[PDB]
RNA sequence: UUUGUCACCCUGCU
RNA sequence: AGUAGAAACAAGGGUGUUUUUUAU
């Protein structure tokens, strides 16, 4: 177990048993952010300028078992430096394009149902027809109207509660859930999510991105419904009009 | 995560039951656990107390 | 059309009293942690730059 | 006041004791007496789960001390000597696999004979009023439960018990020597600032 | 000019 | 010189090594 042996090696040096040792867990949250590292004014500026530089990007040190050194042709793909303050190495943009053309494949078939919330936009596009076009007056009131269909009519607790009880199992803590709803969400969710390897943390957000809800502040025309909004640069504007119904 | 105990006997508290639950009450190797305990009782020990 | 040197005047000490108003009926501890930041603000004192 | 009774128990009794009052508590008022409840709940729990290991079948047998054995399976793992963050982690990460009820109270321990957890407190007095309460509180707890008494009277669920019944009377010395002491000292068996 | 004969690193919002 | 405008740029930091010597 590389668990215990990587715990075992660290608490057996100096500098990193008293660390471990002193910091009680409920203080971690602050030293997880301790850096040396300023947020960026202007970052435009510094795209274009460090895009010019011959390594401007940083990768897990894992690539040096993953990726060699001198392609075909003899262009350095990663160097030998690490970064500020972190164990990353620092590579160059041509090793994204290499993995992308020689490197390791997987399989796809989870990818639909983790994004399902955009497979509906994109399979909800190409199924729905057009019609005339009225060049007439535009007049707009500002609603507010839901931009997200939510899907359940729930909040941010019982959210949570399906969320913990779907991706992270033995650290739900104490409570069980309650309603009937929620039991077949989870379940729905517990046997087409097997054997998944995608990050929790991208699990997570994207079934909260697909299970609740989102208002905003719009002007608006036409009718008020959910289906309607994501198509509305398209169907209405200030001096015309297109006809749509979405399939 | 909360809590105000130190970060090490947490990581000693979550790592034996991972030995005995899902390595040795499912029919996986037997041969493992030993040394699982063994180094929870080391470092265990390596802090002095 | 516009206000001018607006952070200029707007001293803490009307501030003081505006909080004081509306934390009135009001559990003590909230009163003197709601007020405690118009305080340093009127004893503070400025950097001056780099030189 | 147990800072004298700490001449009795090894410190990790008050080792555990003073962490675990610490969020929910303190040491104001009639606490060294409630530090004996819970010194008497850890110490018998502990006092079983010292010497059981499991054969193949369960049934643990008594075993020898301080020995580097075949067997290390212990019948019974601790969670009452946990903080929340693990107590509520292990009944979970057992509810899951080796599918039990995670009950909807708190647990004490957790065995592989009969696969289900078990609550050991005690009462001073009798029980007939009080066993009332224990059971409307983990209504249908499946895991075995046997209350007590600080006189000695025992009994539980399913007529069964847990194990060689020589340890019944050790028991019965354990609690029969702290009320002793007690009887000779105790009446035994009688905002936030800114 | 100098007690010299020549080298070496680093950094580009700190 | 020039940039530039109420004050700057025209680069900024550390590491060396040491009583006259015969030859290519």
């Amino acid at each position: 177990m590389e668990r215990i042996k990587e715990l075992r090696n660290l608490m057996s040096q100096s500098r990193t048993r008293e660390i471990l040792t002193k910091t009680t867990v409920d203080h971690m949250a602050i030293i997880k952010k301790y850096t040396s590292g300023r947020q960026e004014k202007n970052p435009s500026l510094r795209m274009k300028w460090m895009m010019a530089m011959k390594y401007p990007i940083t990768a897990d040190k894992r690539i040096t078992e993953m990726v060699p050194e001198r392609n075909e042709q003899g262009q350095t793909l990663w160097s030998k430096m690490s970064d500020a303050g972190s164990d990353r190495v620092m590579v160059s943009p041509l090793a994204v394009t290499w993995w992308n053309r020689n490197g390791p494949v997987t399989s796809t078939v989870h990818y639909p149902k983790v994004y399902k919330t955009y497979f509906d936009k994109v399979e909800r596009l190409k199924h729905g027809t057009f019609g005339p076009v009225h060049f007439r007056n535009q007049v707009k009131i500002r609603r507010r109207v839901d931009i997200n269909p939510g899907h359940a009519d729930l909040s941010a607790k019982e959210a949570q509660d399906v969320i913990m009880e779907v991706v992270f199992p033995n650290e739900v803590g104490a409570r069980i859930l309650t309603s009937e709803s929620q039991l077949t969400i989870t379940k729905e969710k517990k046997e087409e999510l097997q054997d998944c390897k995608i990050s929790p943390l991208m699990v997570a957000y994207m079934l909260e991105r697909e299970l609740v809800r989102k208002t905003r502040f719009l002007p608006v025309a036409g009718g008020t419904s959910s289906v309607y909004i994501e198509v509305l640069h398209l169907t209405q504007g200030t001096c015309w009009e297109q006809m749509y119904t979405p399939g | 995560p909360v809590g105000i105990s130190s970060m090490v006997e947490a990581m000693v508290s979550r790592a034996r039951i991972d030995a005995r639950i899902d390595f040795e009450s499912g029919r996986i190797k037997k041969e493992e656990f030993s040394e699982i305990m063994k180094i929870c009782s080391t470092i265990e020990e390596l802090r002095r107390q | 059309g516009d206000n001018t040197k607006w952070n200029e005047n707007q001293n803490p000490r009307m501030f003081l009293a505006m909080i004081t108003y509306i934390t009135k009926n009001q559990p003590e501890w909230f009163r003197n942690i709601l007020s405690i930041a118009p305080i340093m603000f009127s004893n503070k004192m400025a950097r001056l730059g780099k030189g | 006041m147990e800072d004298f009774v700490r001449q009795c128990f090894n410190p990790m009794i008050v080792e555990l004791a003073e962490k675990a009052m610490k969020e929910y508590g303190e040491d104001l008022k009639i606490e060294t007496n409630k530090f004996a409840a819970i010194c008497t709940h850890l110490e018998v729990c502990f006092m079983y789960s010292d010497f059981h290991f499991i054969n193949e079948q369960g049934e643990s047998i008594v075993v020898e001390l301080d020995d580097p054995n075949a067997l290390l399976k212990h019948r019974f793992e601790i969670i009452e000597g946990r903080d929340r963050t693990m107590a509520w982690t292990v009944v979970n990460s057992i509810c899951n696999t080796t599918g039990a009820e995670k009950p909807k109270f708190l647990p004490d321990l957790y065995d592989y004979k009969e696969n289900r957890f078990i609550e050991i407190g005690v009462t001073r007095r009798e029980v007939h009023i009080y066993y009332l309460e224990k059971a409307n509180k983990i209504k249908s707890e499946n895991t075995h439960i046997h209350i007590f008494s600080f006189t000695g009277e025992e009994m539980a669920t399913k007529a069964d018990y847990t194990l060689d019944e020589e340890s019944r009377a050790r028991i019965k010395t354990r609690l029969f020597t702290i009320r002793q002491e007690m009887a000779n000292r105790g009446l035994w068996d009688s905002e936030e600032r800114f």
